[PDB]
C-alpha cells in the first residue's frame, strides 16, 4: 500500500483526495486558478513515511510560483493556504483558542508577558475576543503572510515553533499599548485601533508589532549621535553605537566635528591624525553585531561639504580603491547649504578649512545662513588659516559620481532643516540625520558614555494607509489612534542611553509615515511625472498634517503638554504652513482647507504633547504587510517579486485590474522633474525629511550614459522647491 | 452556449498543442535661481 506520515504523528495511508479538497479551500471565490495547475506545479516528490506538513508545504511554494500578472488571485490563493499552515502549526487545531486562555498559556511560556494578566480581568479579555475576528487572516496576501511568519509572530527560533495568530498579534498590542489607560475609554480605543490597523489603514513599524505584549522593553529604531572632536568624546561614541546596534538599531554618527589632519593638538606639541582613523573604528562598531559584514549594522556617516578632508571622503565608499583608504560599509550624506550651491553655479571655488581652525563657522551652518556667509569670505580671504581651495564645479562633480558610483551617497540640505523644522535654529539647531535620511532632530554630543547633557536622537514612527482610507476627514481618527498610541511607547520602551532617554521623554518627536501613495496618486488619474498630483498632493497632505497636530494638540489638554515644548518654534506661534519655500506655489495652487488658525491660536495656549509628527520614512516590510506600495515612491512593476526564506515572493500591486493604465512605473518615469515636484509639496507640511531617491536611466540616455549636467541639474531642482534630503539613487540595472 | 464559462482548469495543456516539434559645464548651471 501507500503510506503518508500526519503532522499529528501517527500513520495513514495516501488520500491523493484529501490534497484537492485542500486547494479548492484556497481556490474558493477565486479565478484564473487552476487547482489542477498547483499540483503539477510543485512536481511533489512522494515517498513513503513522507510528513503531512512538508506535503503541505509543497504546493504553498508552488500556488506561490504561479503569481502571475495574468493570475492576481494566485497571490491570494497561495496566501490562504500558507495562512492555515501557520494556524494550525501553533494550535493543533484549526481555530484559535480563546483571548484569555491563550494569552495566560503563552505567558508562562516566556513568550507573552503577565503584563497583561494584571492590567485586564478575564472579563475585559473575553469581551475583547468579540473585536477579534480571526477570518481576518482570510484578508492576506500571501507577500504579507510569509513576513508575518518570520519578523512579527512568536515563536521559537531554535525548534521553529509558531506560538501566535495575526489577529492575536494585533489586538494584544493594541490593548498591551493602552492598558495604563481610563477604565473608561479604555476598553473602548482598544477595539478602535485595533481595526484601525487589523484592516490595514494603519501599519506600524516591524520592531513594534513583535515585542509589544513579550518581555522585552525596547522599540527603538532609529537613533542619531553627534561626535566630538575632543577624544574621550568619541570614545563614548564608539560605546553608545555598539549599545545600540546591539538591540539591532541604525546608527546616524555626525563627525563632521572631528577637527581636520594636521590641526594643533595641546598648542604645538602634537598634530591631530584626521578624521578618518576615527571613522572607520565607528563601522567595526555597527558591525559589532554582524556576520561576515555581509549584513547587518547600518550606519549612515554625516559632513559638511566645505571640510578639509571633503575630497577624502567621497572615495572611501569607492570599491575601486587602497584598502585604508576606504571605509566602504557604510553610507555617507554630504551635508549642503545655500552659499555652497551658489559658488557651482557662478564657477566660482570652494576654500576648504577644518572644524578646529575657524571659529562660529560650524555651529553658523547648521542654524544661520548669513553667519556663515558673512565668516566664510573672512577666513576665505585669511591666509592665517589651514585652507584650501578646489573649483566648486570641480568638486560638486565628483561628490555626485560616486551617488550614483554606489548609491550610498545622499545630500542634506541644512537651510531647510533649520527655517522649515519645528525646532530653533539657534536653541535646537538640527545637525544629522539618520540611516533612513527621514529624520530631522537636535543633537548633543557626549563626554561620557552616559553623559547627562547628552542628546540622542530618537524617533518612533507609524504609518497612514492612503489606500485605506475614503475621504481626506477619516484621518482625524486615525491621526489621534496613531498619535495617541505612540505617544505612549515612549513610556514603555527603556532606553540603553541616558542621553537618549531625556532627549526623549524630552520633546517626544513622533515620525508618521504614509505608505500606498502610488495607488491613491492611481485611483484618481492623476501621476508623477505629468504633476497633475501637485494639487491632489497638496490638498492630500496639508489634511493628513492638519489632524495630526490637532490630535497632539488634544493630547496635550489630556496628558500634560511637551518638556521642551518652548524651544520649538510651535509654541512660538510659527507653523510649517509658512515656512515653506516660496518657490512651491508656483507648482501647486492648492490653498488650505481645513481652518488652521484654529490650531494656531490652541497650540499657543495649550501646547502640543510632541515636538514632530510629520515625517516620511521608506519602508520594505510596512507597505507589503498591506500589500501597498512602498512609502511613495511608486511601483517599479505590476508584479513585485522578491526572495523570501523560501526565496519566491509574489505580490501584485494595489488592484491591477482596473488600475494598470493609472500606475506610472518607476522606470516608465521620462524625468525626475517630476517627482522632486510632488516632494517638494509634501515638505510644506512635513515636520521632518522625506526619504526622496531620484532614479536615472542609462538605456534613455545619449550614448547611454547618464550626463552630469542632468545629475547637477536635478539637485538644484531639489533645493529650489525645499527638499531637505536626497536618497538612494538606483540606476537601471539589469541590463 | 449552455455549459458554465470559465477559465481552463488546465492550462499546463496548451504546452502539447502549440506547434508541436560625466559632462560637466558652467553654461547650463549659470541660469539656474534655486
Ligand atoms: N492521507 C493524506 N495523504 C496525502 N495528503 C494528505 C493526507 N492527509 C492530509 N494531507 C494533506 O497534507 C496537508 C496537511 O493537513 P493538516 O495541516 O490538516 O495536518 P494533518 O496532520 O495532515 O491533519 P489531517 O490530515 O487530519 O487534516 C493537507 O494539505 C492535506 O491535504
Amino acid at each position: 500500500n501507500l503510506l503518508v506520515t500526519k503532522r499529528d504523528g501517527s500513520t495513514e495511508r495516501i488520500n491523493l483526495d484529501k490534497i484537492h479538497r485542500v486547494l479548492d479551500w484556497a481556490a474558493e471565490g477565486l479565478h484564473n486558478v487552476s487547482i489542477s495547475q498547483v499540483e503539477l506545479r510543485s512536481h511533489i516528490q512522494f515517498y513513503d513515511g513522507i510528513k503531512t506538513s512538508d506535503i503541505h508545504e509543497t504546493i504553498i511554494k508552488a500556488a506561490a510560483d504561479l503569481i502571475s500578472r495574468d493570475a492576481p488571485d494566485y497571490q491570494y490563493l497561495a496566501a490562504r493556504l500558507a495562512i492555515f499552515h501557520l494556524r494550525k502549526k501553533a494550535y493543533g487545531q484549526f481555530e484559535p483558542p480563546a483571548l484569555y486562555d491563550h494569552v495566560v498559556k503563552m505567558v508562562e511560556m516566556g513568550k507573552y508577558d503577565n503584563h497583561l494578566l494584571e492590567d485586564y480581568t478575564e472579563e475585559e479579555f473575553k469581551q475583547m475576543d468579540t473585536f477579534i475576528d480571526h477570518d481576518r487572516d482570510m484578508t492576506f496576501s500571501y507577500a504579507a503572510v510569509k513576513q508575518l511568519e518570520g519578523k512579527y509572530l512568536v515563536q521559537n527560533r531554535v525548534t521553529g515553533e509558531i506560538y501566535e495568530s495575526a489577529q492575536f498579534l494585533y489586538i494584544l498590542v493594541a490593548a498591551c499599548l493602552f492598558s495604563n489607560y481610563p477604565r473608561e475609554t479604555r476598553l473602548q480605543y482598544v477595539k478602535r485601533f485595533y481595526d484601525a490597523v487589523s484592516t490595514f489603514k494603519i501599519s506600524l513599524p516591524t520592531p513594534i508589532m513583535s515585542g509589544v505584549r513579550t518581555p522585552t522593553r525596547q522599540f527603538s529604531s532609529c537613533v542619531l549621535i553627534e561626535c566630538g572632536d575632543s577624544l574621550d568624546s568619541i570614545n563614548a561614541t564608539s560605546s553608545a553605537i555598539v549599545k545600540y546596534v546591539s538591540q539591532r538599531a541604525g546608527i546616524g554618527i555626525n563627525a563632521g566635528r572631528i577637527r581636520a589632519l594636521g590641526s594643533p593638538i595641546r598648542g604645538g606639541e602634537a598634530f591631530h591624525t584626521g578624521c578618518i582613523p576615527f571613522y572607520k573604528h565607528f563601522q567595526t562598531a555597527v558591525k559589532s553585531c554582524s556576520q561576515g559584514g555581509v549584513r547587518g549594522g547600518a550606519a549612515t556617516l554625516f559632513y559638511p561639504m566645505w571640510h578639509l578632508e571633503v575630497e577624502s571622503l567621497l572615495v572611501l565608499k569607492n570599491n575601486r580603491g587602497v584598502e585604508g583608504n576606504r571605509v566602504r560599509h557604510m553610507d555617507y550624506g554630504v551635508q549642503i547649504n545655500k552659499l555652497m550651491y551658489t559658488r557651482l553655479l557662478k564657477g566660482e571655488d570652494i576654500t576648504l578649512f577644518s572644524p578646529s581652525d575657524v571659529p562660529g563657522l560650524y555651529d553658523a551652518f547648521f542654524a544661520d545662513q548669513e553667519e556663515f556667509e558673512r565668516l566664510y569670505t573672512k577666513y576665505e580671504k585669511d591666509d592665517s588659516i589651514r585652507k584650501q581651495r578646489v573649483k566648486a564645479v570641480e568638486l560638486f562633480s565628483l561628490m555626485m559620481q560616486e551617488r550614483a558610483s554606489t548609491g550610498r551617497i545622499y545630500i542634506q540640505n541644512v537651510d531647510h532643516c533649520n527655517t522649515h523644522s519645528p525646532f530653533d535654529p539657534a536653541i535646537a539647531p538640527v545637525r544629522q540625520s539618520n540611516l533612513c535620511l527621514e529624520i530631522a532632530l537636535p543633537t548633543k554630543p557626549l563626554n561620557d558614555v552616559n553623559d547627562e547633557n547628552g542628546e540622542i536622537a530618537l524617533c518612533t514612527l507609524s504609518a497612514f494607509n492612503l489606500g485605506a482610507i475614503n475621504n481626506l476627514d477619516e484621518l482625524e481618527e486615525l491621526a489621534i489612534l496613531a498619535v495617541r498610541a505612540l505617544d505612549a511607547l515612549l513610556d514603555y520602551q527603556d532606553y540603553p542611553i541616558p542621553a537618549a532617554k531625556r532627549g526623549a521623554m524630552g520633546r517626544r518627536t513622533l515620525g508618521i509615515g504614509v505608505i500606498n501613495f502610488a495607488y491613491y496618486l492611481a485611483k484618481h488619474g492623476k501621476r508623477y511625472s505629468d504633476g497633475s498630483a501637485n494639487n491632489l498632493t497638496h490638498k492630500t497632505f496639508e489634511a493628513i498634517q492638519y489632524y495630526l497636530l490637532k490630535a497632539s494638540n488634544e493630547l496635550a489638554k489630556e496628558q500634560g503638554a511637551c518638556p521642551w515644548f518652548n524651544e520649538t518654534t510651535y509654541a512660538k506661534g510659527i507653523l510649517p504652513i509658512d515656512t515653506y519655500k516660496k518657490d512651491l506655489d508656483t507648482i501647486a495652487n492648492e490653498p488650505l482647507h481645513y481652518d488652521w488658525e484654529a490650531l494656531r491660536e490652541s497650540i499657543k495656549t495649550h501646547g502640543l504633547r510632541n515636538s514632530t509628527l510629520s515625517a516620511l520614512m521608506p519602508s520594505e516590510t510596512s507597505s507589503q504587510i498591506s500589500n501597498a506600495t512602498n512609502g511613495i515612491e511608486p511601483p517599479r512593476g505590476y508584479v513585485s517579486i522578491k526572495a523570501s526564506k523560501d526565496g519566491i515572493l509574489r505580490q501584485v500591486v494595489p488592484d491591477y485590474e482596473h488600475l494598470h493604465d493609472a500606475y506610472e512605473l518607476l522606470w516608465e518615469m521620462p524625468g525626475n522633474d517630476g517627482y522632486l515636484q510632488l516632494v517638494g509639496i509634501m515638505q510644506k507640511f512635513i515636520d521632518q525629511s522625506i526619504s526622496a531617491n531620484t532614479n536615472y536611466d542609462p538605456s534613455r540616455f545619449p550614448s547611454g550614459k547618464v550626463p552630469m549636467q542632468q545629475l547637477l541639474k536635478d539637485l538644484l531642482t531639489a533645493y529650489k522647491f525645499g527638499v531637505k534630503t536626497l536618497y538612494y539613487q538606483n540606476t537601471r540595472d539589469g541590463a | 452556449l449552455p455549459f458554465q464559462t470559465r477559465s481552463n482548469p488546465i492550462p499546463w495543456i496548451n504546452t502539447w498543442l502549440v506547434s508541436d516539434n560625466s559632462e560637466v559645464d558652467t553654461d547650463d548651471l549659470s541660469n539656474f535661481q534655486l
